[PDB]
């Protein structure tokens, strides 16, 4: 019962407004503490440079017009509220692809009698990160993800990290990929004096055995046939079939390995480079 | 006495009897100005097979009205306030070159108002334009893509577009790794359609870009250029071994496979023929 | 932040030992924890690190199959199962926090001393060290209080409540056959020894042994 | 594993002097990003390691400015401006390029001053040990510098090496000297058959070996 | 069940039953009415979210209508299309058993306010549709409680484990039997005499055919480097030989 009267007292459209953000004493900044929590890295479509993650981002901020006297209301401490009605500092990716920006669920938020708000909606994010594919597959991937309020500059809000590292209490082993460290850092452009943002860096490592067994063994296996054709005697008349077949197989593997690598013309994969070299060698062999 | 109370009172005052669909102008004869600009977040994709450029673009629109003005000294020195754009008028700027995509921005972010009546709005958007893909110097190619923004139901007699920057800003560019922007130029134009006697303004943004050749030059053209050096090699091989027809068939089928392969990646356009395609067909004939 | 470890541990060779690492004051399940092995002779070598969030483990190529880590997420504790133990691995083990490619290694543990030898319990000993019979009387004279056959470490061999503290010498422990033998020395003027009563005291907390023995000339 | 070599092993330098230590890698340890991730560690005797330099081109937040480090793509050098009493200990290298990570070899560092005269004293067994039935001759060597010294045991003119226990401590702080004890443990039945027991010490500061002998039957 | 992405796309009816004291009335006063059907948007609705989502909906988004009885009871039955992510264990391909979990729970309430009590120990299958590829061995429900770093209280959850099997006929008639058949030619080359002079052609043909089958099976298995598929092991073994 008293919960309903509490909600009607707090959520009065005539008394409480949503479009204006709280501030006192000459437009003081409202500190917004956000920290990320990685659920499970679900996929890395390396061909499209898209990383799909499940994220729980927690956000805390102080708000003064929402307070109430806890003594009168049966000594209640915390109350649940909908997100669509109380104001909320927008925090969304920038390097996000797919058009999707905001969170998916719009959860309920916890409100204490002091006025602090602690809110965490879960979401799925599709970030865009460049693939430094040189040591395929024995490599590392450096994916960046940025948070920032697209609507407010550093004049009403100010983002502050809670902890230096992303939390992994609700993590599951991603299977193929294995994480190393999840650093986070607050950037600050002094030239703009308005630009703020939080950047989390994900350094990811690939467990190599799958690709190894699937591609490296057949590749070196068939390319061991390079210097093999010449020990064959010419009188039998069979060099042509073997050599042309080897060249064809190498072309096939080249096309495949070019299909799996993202078309990043910034650099050439090492495996592809070696395979092109041995292709030139085997055509010199055929001539 | 807090800032929130003053801003709430101001927002209540200036939204008393304001209509949205009323075109906000001092007089009916007078026109409005819409300062216009773009920024590129990232060049998402250029599907030359389907002839579609998907881009991520911040749209900057600047104008002003007379009804949404106030005084800063009456509300504890407030000058800029942010409000949802859905509650105010908004000149519908649409692109005419769409292909199965959003005509207008769908996020409808918030916008800034100043005490003088100035208003600024900056929504993100994902656009899918259509390019006249000219593939002759493949892969050493330059692409000239066009996008065409403009009002929809407003003539030049009421709204007049004015470009802010002669070039497209690139401060928040993301290096795609497949395409580098050579340059981006804006042009103001006016057309006269058949519906109406009035003239309609428009802004044409032309992107001239190049393809980074390093990738395709090491995975598509070097193998075919290599295997093309065998069609003349079969003649020097003597007949008594008995495998020359094997070499010829191998060369011909491999060239056919490479030709069929490249016809996936280049657009199915009949205006011009790819140079590599011509060379490969020439080699097949011989 | 603060780190905790287990106490002293002893065990017969061939068995297994599990030591614990407690962490608080930070996000325990967010970054790596690597341990350092230090033999009492020299050197610093690693044993491996684990990520208390996942089961992602790695080992140095010298200690493969020798140690097996284990982490717990609910209780902020990292364990390590130890393989067949030999008398060559009796050393001191550490623990520390680490994060690759960025700021790292800003705190440590307090140290875990593990000792492995075939022994159960031996009380510390009394055996004074009297000067030579044929010796030239100089202005000063050195003293000696020898202790043999005790286990395990540590022991506290001091003089009379610290009365003679200047010029003492406490050596590290060295095996002879299976136990430890130490001695203490100090230089005193020869004009005072035949007069002042001096007695070396030995304190062993692990055995609760408080024994002193007065040293008298011949 | 990228092995690491530190040079030298020990570099005695006096107070206020500048000291340079080189740290070389078996391979190139520069990461593809363009930053070489190496760590310098300081351990003090009886404590856990401390930090002074991470990301060599940078410095730790909490360490004074007297420390400096730099180096090429492979060769690395840690430099100290003025040696204080606090910088006593052992240094270590830690690379952060390839998996697994590894430490260095350990670089010993203490203070240096003039030589010293070794004070040698031999102790025959006591009456309590004779009551037990043992014979332990302890030969103390205190207040000498440097560590270049050798102890030789003679029994009736015959060199003895079995039963010799040689221990030595680190450089003391208040006097900057070394100490070394040599213990010879024998049975009481063997003490009654021999005549002369001799502890000889050979040190650079003495042209003749210091001889300390005693006879059983006198 | 897309194993290459490790994503299970399922269609589920959710049945939620509860009651409160506010929506009660007296049936003897309103011409003997017992139950009425109203859009769930207007009444309270407890949030039930699944934690194992991957490119899908967190909350059920169709907002169907709900039944109210006279005593205050309320019944709700929305349909949903879920996309979970389960670790596909491909070792006995294709003769495989898949164990995939789905974790449902409340979001903004502890056990001290909301408690989840599973009506049935098993999942209902009365309106099930036979896929033809997958048969359900069993669908077990389990009640658990956990605790997250956010908060002090404990939080309830329900974990459903689907253990299913793959009907092997399609794969065992199209994929494993052709490669097992062509594997009967790796030894046959040695019995062929040299003077005819076509042995190298047989070797090349066998090797490239095995390479093609391996490059084709590397698509349908996941990219999971925890274990190796048995068929991949067999094919690589035959390629080495
Ligand atoms: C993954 O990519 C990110 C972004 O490129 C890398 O962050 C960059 O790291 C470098 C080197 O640490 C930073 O340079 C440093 O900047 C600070 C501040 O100006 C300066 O004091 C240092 O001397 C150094 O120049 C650079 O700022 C940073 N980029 C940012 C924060 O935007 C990150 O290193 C990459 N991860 C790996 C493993 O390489
Ligand atoms: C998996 C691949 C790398 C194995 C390929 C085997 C050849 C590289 C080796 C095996 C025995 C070698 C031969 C050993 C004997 C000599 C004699 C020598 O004169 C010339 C090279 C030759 C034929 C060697 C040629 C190459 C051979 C065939
Ligand atoms: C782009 C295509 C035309 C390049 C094909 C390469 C040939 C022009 C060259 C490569 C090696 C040459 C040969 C090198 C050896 C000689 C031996 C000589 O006797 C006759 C020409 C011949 C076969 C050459 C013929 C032409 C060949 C095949
Ligand atoms: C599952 C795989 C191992 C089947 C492999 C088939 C061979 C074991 C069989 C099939 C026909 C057999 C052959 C049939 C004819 C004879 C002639 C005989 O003289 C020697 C054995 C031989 C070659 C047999 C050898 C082995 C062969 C190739
Ligand atoms: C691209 O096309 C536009 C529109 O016709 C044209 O004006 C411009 O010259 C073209 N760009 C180049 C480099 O030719
Ligand atoms: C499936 O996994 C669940 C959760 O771990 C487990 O409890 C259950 O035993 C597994 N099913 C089978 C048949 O092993
Ligand atoms: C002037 N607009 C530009 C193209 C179509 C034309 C139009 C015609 C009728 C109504 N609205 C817009
Ligand atoms: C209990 N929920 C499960 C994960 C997050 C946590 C939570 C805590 C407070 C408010 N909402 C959600
Ligand atoms: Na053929």
């Amino acid at each position: 019962d008293t919960e309903e009267r509490l909600v009607e007292h707090l959520l009065d459209p005539s008394r409480y407004n949503k479009l204006i953000r709280p501030a006192t004493n000459g437009s003081e900044l409202v500190t917004v503490q956000l920290m990320v929590s990685l659920a499970q890295l679900i996929s890395v479509h390396e061909r499209e440079q898209i990383m799909t993650t499940n994220v729980w981002l927690t956000q805390e901020w102080e708000d003064y017009r929402l307070t109430w006297k806890p003594e009168e209301f049966d000594n209640m401490k915390k109350v649940r509220l909908p997100s669509k009605h109380i104001w909320l500092p927008d925090v969304v990716l920038y390097n996000n692809a797919d058009g999707m920006y905001e969170v998916s669920f719009y959860s309920n938020a916890v409100v204490s009698y002091d006025g602090s708000i602690f809110w965490l909606p879960p979401a799925i994010y599709k970030s865009a990160c460049k693939i430094e594919v040189k040591h395929f597959p024995f490599d590392q991937q450096n994916c960046t993800m940025k948070f920032r309020s697209w609507t407010y500059d550093r004049t009403e809000i100010d983002l502050v990290l809670k902890s230096e590292v992303a939390s992994l209490d609700d993590f599951t082993p991603s299977g193929e990929w294995d994480i190393v460290a999840l650093p986070g850092r607050r950037n600050e452009n002094p030239d703009d004096s308005t630009y703020v943002d939080i950047t989390y860096d994900f350094i990811i490592r690939r467990k190599p055995l799958f690709y190894t067994i699937n591609l490296i063994i057949p590749c070196v296996l068939i390319t061991s046939l390079a210097i093999l054709v010449f020990y064959l005697p010419s009188d039998c008349g069979e060099k042509m079939t073997l050599c042309i077949s080897v060249l064809l197989a190498l072309t096939v593997f080249l096309l495949l390995i070019s299909k799996i690598v993202p078309p990043t013309s910034l650099d050439v994969p090492l495996v592809g480079k070696y395979l092109m070299f041995t292709m030139v060698l085997v055509t010199f062999s055929i001539v | 006495e807090t800032r929130a109370h003053a801003e709430e009172r101001l927002l209540k005052k200036l939204f008393s009897g304001y209509n949205k669909w009323s075109r906000p102008v001092a007089n009916i004869s007078d026109v409005v100005l819409v300062r216009f600009g773009l920024s590129i977040a990232q060049l998402i994709d250029v599907d030359e097979k389907n002839q579609m450029m998907t881009t991520n673009v911040w749209v900057k629109q600047e104008w002003h009205d007379y009804k949404l003005r106030w005084d800063p000294a009456d509300y504890e020195n407030v000058t800029s306030i942010r409000i949802p754009s859905e509650l105010i008028w908004r000149p519908d700027i649409v692109l005419y070159n769409n292909a199965d995509g959003d005509f207008a921005v769908t996020h409808l972010t918030k916008a800034h108002l100043f005490h003088d009546g100035r208003v600024q709005w900056t929504p993100p958007a994902i656009y899918k334009s259509s390019c006249s893909i000219d593939v002759t110097f493949f892969p050493f190619d330059q692409q000239n893509c066009t996008m065409k923004f403009g009002s929809w139901t407003y003539d030049k007699a009421k709204i007049d577009l004015v470009n802010m920057h002669s070039r497209v800003d690139q401060l928040d560019f993301w290096e795609s790794g497949e395409w580098v922007i050579v340059d981006a130029v804006g042009t103001y134009n006016t057309r006269k359609y058949e519906c109406c006697a009035e003239i309609y303004p428009d802004i044409t943004y032309a992107f001239v870009i190049r393809r980074l050749p390093l990738f395709y030059t090491i995975n598509l053209i070097i193998p075919c250029l290599l295997i093309s050096c065998l069609t003349v090699l079969v003649f020097y091989l003597p007949s008594e071994c008995g495998e020359k027809i094997t070499l010829c068939i191998s060369v011909l089928l491999s060239l056919t496979v490479f030709l069929l392969l490249i016809t996936e990646i280049i657009p199915s356009t009949s205006l011009v023929i790819p140079l590599i395609g011509e060379y490969l067909l020439f080699t097949m004939i011989f | 932040v603060q780190l905790q470890q287990s106490g002293a541990e002893v065990m017969k060779p061939g068995a297994s030992v599990k030591i614990s690492c407690k962490g608080t004051g930070y996000t325990f399940s967010s970054y790596w924890i690597e341990w350092v092995k230090q033999r009492p002779g020299h050197g610093l070598e690693r044993i491996g690190e684990i990520l208390p969030g996942s089961g992602s483990t790695n080992y140095n190529e010298k200690f493969r199959g020798k140690a097996t880590f284990t982490a717990d997420k609910s209780s902020k504790t990292a364990y390590m199962q130890l393989s067949s133990l030999t008398s060559e691995d009796s050393a001191v083990y550490y623990c520390a926090r680490y994060l690759p490619y960025y700021y790292a290694m800003d705190y440590w543990g307090q140290g875990t001393s593990v000792t492995v030898s075939s022994a159960k319990t031996t009380p510390p000993s009394v055996y004074p060290l009297a000067p030579g019979s044929a010796a030239q009387t100089n202005s000063m004279v050195t003293l000696g209080c020898l202790v043999k056959g005790y286990f395990p470490e540590p022991v506290t061999v001091t003089w009379n409540s610290g009365s003679l503290s200047s010029g003492v010498h406490t050596f590290p422990a060295v095996l002879q056959s299976d136990l430890y033998t130490l001695s203490s020395s100090v230089t005193v003027p020869s004009s005072t020894w035949p007069s002042e009563t001096v007695t070396c005291n030995v304190a062993h907390p692990a055995s609760s042994t408080k024994v002193d023995k007065k040293i008298v000339p011949r | 594993d990228v092995l690491m070599t530190q040079t030298p092993l020990s570099l005695p330098v006096s107070l206020g002097d500048q000291a340079s230590i080189s740290c070389r890698s078996s391979q190139s340890i520069v990461h593809s990003n363009g930053n070489t991730y190496l760590e310098w560690y300081l351990q003090k005797p009886g404590q856990s390691p401390k930090l002074l330099i991470y990301k060599v081109s940078n410095r730790f937040s909490g360490v004074p400015d007297r420390f400096s480090g730099s180096g090429s793509g492979t060769d690395f050098t840690l430099k100290i401006s003025r040696v204080e009493a606090e910088d006593l200990g052992v240094y270590y290298c830690f690379q952060g390029s390839h998996v697994p990570w590894t430490f260095g070899g350990g670089t010993k560092l203490e203070i240096k001053r003039a030589d010293a005269a070794p004070t040698v004293s031999i102790f025959p067994p006591s009456s309590e040990q004779l009551t037990s039935g043992g014979a332990s001759v302890v030969c103390f060597l205190n207040n000498f510098y440097p560590k270049d010294i050798n102890v030789k045991w003679k029994i009736d003119g015959s060199e003895r090496q079995n039963g010799v226990l040689n221990s030595w401590t680190d450089q003391d702080s208040k006097d900057s000297t070394y100490s070394m004890s040599s213990t010879l443990t024998l049975t009481k039945d063997e003490y009654e058959r021999h005549n002369s027991y001799t502890c000889e010490a050979t040190h650079k500061t003495s042209t003749s070996p210091i001889v300390k002998s005693f006879n059983r039957n006198e």
